[PDB]
């Protein structure tokens, strides 16, 4: 004391909040591109005839 | 079997016989024609643009 009251530190409390991956587990594959837009095809293919 | 007085001859049975069964096979036979219009428009596996 005194001029200033002396002190002792202890450690620091360092709460880290995240947001841990749970959907990315279904989108497995990374695909990049320098391009303009993703074109996709959905083909049905009517087999099981007689 | 059947009762018989033992003075008496006895008595005859009868029998029988079978049947027969035949088949024969359907037959089958499709087909395609091939013109250039089932050709000349893009697949899905090629490239937007060119070909």
């Amino acid at each position: 004391a005194g001029l200033y009251t002396t002190y002792q530190l202890l450690e620091v409390q360092r709460k880290l909040k995240t947001l841990p991956a749970f959907f990315l587990q279904w989108f497995p594959r990374q695909i990049n591109f320098q391009e303009d837009m993703i074109a996709f095809d959905k083909v049905i293919q009517d087999v099981t005839r007689v | 079997a059947p009762f018989v007085a033992p003075n008496v001859q006895g008595r005859v049975i009868k029998e029988s016989g079978y049947n027969t069964k035949t088949f024969k096979p359907a037959y089958v036979k499709p087909k395609h024609v091939i013109d250039p219009n089932m050709i000349i428009p893009r697949q899905p596996g090629e490239a937007l643009g060119t070909g």
